[PDB]
RNA sequence: GGGGCUAGGCCGGGGGGUUCGGCGUCCCCUGUAACCGGAAACCGCCGAUAUGCCGGGGCCGAAGCCCGAGGGGCGGUUCCCGAAGCCGCCUCUGUAAGGAGGCGGUGGAGGGUUCCCACCCUCGGGCGUGCCUC
């Protein structure tokens, strides 16, 4: 479903990626003309989405992307600390 | 589809953002990666992740291993900061 | 079952707009490990046998592709109500180049609905499941 609160999203998203990292994908859609942003995480079974017009969130996202990258590159992601 | 090493990717991604400014969506998608160059019948490295980006017309992508994450993390984060301007500011 | 072929297959899919209509260049929503180059709106290739055209290439390989139904699911959409915010009229405040109502607009947060639907899973069909050799 959709999330209003970035934290509640980011936490539930990471839970998903871990549950099965190969099936999950992470999408980001940026729309300069309308000035909005959308982020999606899913494994085709469950979908999780967050949409914003909040420039503060840009930075919040850099961290999310940047951690996911780190988790992808690790052998077992349940051994990487958060 | 243009597979690039991180440098040109960041150069090319930069471009995309800037051309979808008055009109257009920029999609960036990210996903753990096998190594697969072929299908799966009826090999795999576990230290790779894949980045795809497009505006609907041109597509770019790149592959990022542990060797090169730590550098790429920052460069990319900065690209995002520098191009996803244009929202509200409280 | 092993080694060779070649028939095939994949290299994306939807919605809007526009068209008598189908694709495409445009706008939008969306996938893959996965194409490259060229031309194209009062236009490019087509005619319900239409679901683009021209040129180059890669992979898989008898692999598979097609049709239907069910479930998950994203974006649309039909119709039935409807919240913030704004415009104007008239009350009551009482001096705030303002407030509180009533009324009709404007407006569409969010419900309940109709028909589609990227992406994923299951079941059921259809056509193929070949040749040479060991």
């Amino acid at each position: 479903p959709q999330y209003q609160t970035w934290e509640e999203f980011s936490r539930a998203a990471e839970k998903l990626y871990l549950a099965d990292p190969m099936k999950a994908r992470v999408v980001l859609k940026y729309r300069h003309s309308d000035g909005n942003l959308c982020v999606k995480v899913t494994d085709d079974l469950v979908c999780l989405v967050y949409k914003t017009d909040q420039a503060q969130d840009v930075k919040k996202i850099e961290k999310f992307h940047s951690q996911l990258m780190r988790l992808m590159v690790a052998k077992e992601a349940r051994n990487v600390t958060m | 589809m243009v597979l690039l090493e991180s440098e040109q990717f960041l150069t090319e991604l930069t471009r995309l953002f800037q051309k979808c400014r008055t009109s257009g969506s920029v999609y960036i998608t990210l996903k753990k990666y096998d190594g697969r160059t072929k299908p799966i019948p009826k090999e795999p490295a576990d230290n790779k992740c894949l980045l795809r980006a497009t505006d609907g017309k041109k597509k770019i992508s790149t592959v990022v291993s542990s060797k090169e994450v730590n550098k790429f993390q920052m460069a990319y984060s900065n690209l995002l900061r520098a191009n996803m301007d244009g929202l509200k500011k409280r």
